[PDB]
């Protein structure tokens, strides 16, 4: 999930809009 | 823009700045 | 606890603190 | 709602709790 | 609620979410 | 102390109550 | 992404989060 | 300056870029 | 350095940033 | 008190200093 | 005041407090 | 770099202000 693509490895702005409602 | 880590505190913060209004969930089990 | 006033990215802390693992939604209005 | 609530008035932890997942 | 590690900056954020108007004190040597 | 605690080891909310004034 | 409302401190997470390894110069006025 | 634009008004993250090294 | 003006956990951040390892107190009043 | 001082007026780095331990 | 590791977020809201109205700039790279 | 100085090594807060303008 988003640990995994931001946190554990690394993700852009773009990628976090991906969790927006 | 840039990739980063962005971990706990940090990455909700960060999900604020991105959605703001529209809101977000924050889910890590998933 | 005591009770909070939260604008803004405060609220998104606020949330991250009480939840942890579990997760939240973040849902403003409009 | 709790996130305007908690911006305009005050809220507890236990309000905070109702939007864990 | 939940248990997790809470360090530096974002230990005493923590503190003043559940103490707030009570005050606290952070004294990591004790 | 709160870092062994809550630092190094994990702690909760209501544990974080230890150290209001 | 959204617009955003930003004083202060907040203003410069917004930038550190925006910019990452680029870095960034904060220049307030007076 | 934009400092003051994000805090009076509002600011996108394309006008906070151009802060970026 | 230069004069703050801090309000709510912004006061706190300081705090720490200021103390580091001695600690502080943080005592509102009523 | 300092809390309410920081707040309503200024401080500074050195009137904060006066409350570590 | 103490010497601590300031990193990412954190050493930026270090520098915003140690220089605010003089602006600062975040330049890791360099 | 102050990442060397303030991340990977410690800094003060006097050391800070060497990268005000
Ligand atoms: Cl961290
Ligand atoms: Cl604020
Ligand atoms: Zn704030
Ligand atoms: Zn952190």
């Amino acid at each position: 999930g988003i640990v995994e693509q931001c946190c554990t490895s690394i993700c852009s702005l773009y990628q976090l809009e991906n969790y927006c409602n | 823009f840039v990739n980063q880590h962005l971990c706990g505190s940090h990455l909700v913060e960060a999900l604020y700045l991105v959605c703001g209004e529209r809101g977000f969930f924050y889910t890590p089990k998933t």
